[PDB]
């Protein structure tokens, strides 16, 4: 599963 | 296509371009096997953490030099596959072609990107061949061969570049 | 200097890229561990079955722009080593950094090669960096760190290559 | 356009440069005063006797460069004029947007082609313009602003070409 | 050599695109009647009001492609001479062909510059001919063929260029 | 009036 | 005589 | 040991 440090704003 | 199922894959950037830029029989495209990569890609309004790798390539038409005879240059468009993590939410519309892919409320966004390369290839009007186009090439890549839901198909990510630092930026 | 030692490790386009053509503070090159390919490439007199894998990556001034305010536009610049098999015998002289590896009666011939690539950044003077020179570079990746005796240093090359089709062409 | 009436004229490669290629404000478009030729252009199935003249000349979009921050490459396009004399018979539909004039039984046909130059400006985003198309240059320069019958309009041919061997190729 | 001065005189683009890329038999060079315009170039420290107009255009060589058979892809690199007002000053030793004039306590800076053309054609091998080269062609055009003290030659500068808008930036 | 010299085949 | 409008430094 | 399949000359 991808791992992610997106953050949405 | 049929044709793009026929086309071969090619891994290095040599191999590549030395499989396409044929002078002798120039050819329309070939698969990528390449590296994932992560970091951030601008979509919209913001930056999201993208997985890029390369998953096909294709011969594009330049120009025409005249003389005695007419010859045609090529050149080799490498395009890219990505996952921008979160960016599914805001741009699901962003791209003609593009898939949505929900990881528990997280929604990423997979579409292709091509990128033009500076090596060309000059060949004579009796070799040259029918380039593919942008819009038949991201049908066939990401439309029909690429399942975000399983990360398989013709090509798939590899999510451990999240987790080297070499393949991070 | 040593300061070539200090330079990281960067593996697939958009992080080399993404690393070096970094607006904030622009970088003056990285080593590149890439995949080694094999096929035909043209030296002296008669084409040479070549090993072809990229090793390092820096950045090259394009131009300087007027203003309010003095801006400065970089690109990539992509260093590859090669292996070009039974071509030191006549090709020891061809080019200004080059070692040469007996392998029985055959003299195999190493250099490296510069591909400029397409994409660039446009930095303001006061972010610029002094960029590093090609007669550096080959000094540095190939004299200082490269022995085609052991086929080790700062990189290697992988001669499975002639064996793998999609590594050929 | 009403915009196209207001653009100046312009005369010499450097003055048509000069004034377009601004990087304070780059210009849409000028009218260009030049020197008629004479000379073989292949139209259709065969060469024909063509009077060739620039007109007018426009800025077009190349590409944009990120970093701090954004910034647009405009290049000039050079538009010329042509009397393709014998041509309109054979050649009257060959392009979108051209004109034909009877010389006694022979009909000859009046058309536009743009040369796209070397020369680039790079401009900060805010000094960016719109830029013409090709459709709009052709539609006010060739269709609203010549007429064939009285040859006048913002411009007119010099037939003397066909006598001058300087201008005869 | 002597050569120079056989050499034809050519007015207009395609008259001397027409004359010097042609593919049964290229020619070297020609010499070019222009326009003389003025606007600032910028030298050394500093931007000078310098008038500008084409004096030569000769053939350079692009690349040589393989076969079946052996071809040669030439290029027009179009000479303009200027006279940068008020440079010769400080600018004296700027470039390696260069000339001075004195204008009262004023210095003029005579100098020529060179632009390559898109215009590319396609000749084979038994056709080609030895391009000139820049060297060459600075000495027998500004050295050998002209002369600020009188403003005569195989060329000369039209000063009231400084008066028409059209010829100004 | 413009001069020609053009043939046409 | 060429006309300038040049000014140094 | 890097193989080849070149032919000199």
């Amino acid at each position: 599963q991808p791992q992610s440090h997106s953050i949405e704003l | 296509s049929g044709r793009f199922d026929q086309y071969p894959t090619k891994k290095g950037d040599f191999a590549i371009d030395g499989y396409l830029l044929d002078y002798s029989s120039p050819k329309q495209g070939c698969w990528v096997d390449g590296i994932t990569v992560y970091g951030d890609i601008y979509i919209g309004k913001q930056n999201w953490g993208t997985y890029t790798r390369p998953v096909f390539a294709y011969l594009q038409y330049v120009e025409t030099i005249s003389g005695s005879g007419t010859f045609v240059i090529y050149q080799v468009v490498l395009v890219y596959a990505h996952n921008a993590t979160s960016a599914g939410r805001q741009n699901a519309n962003a791209f003609a072609y593009s898939k949505t892919q929900a990881v528990g409320s997280r929604v990423d966004l997979y579409y292709l990107s091509a990128i033009t390369q500076r090596k060309r290839v000059i060949v004579p009007s009796s070799n040259a061949v029918t380039p593919l186009d942008w819009d038949t090439v991201q049908r066939n890549v990401l439309m029909e061969n690429y399942n975000p839901g399983s990360n398989s198909g013709h090509f798939s990510f590899d999510w451990s570049a999240y987790n080297d630092p070499h393949r991070r930026y």
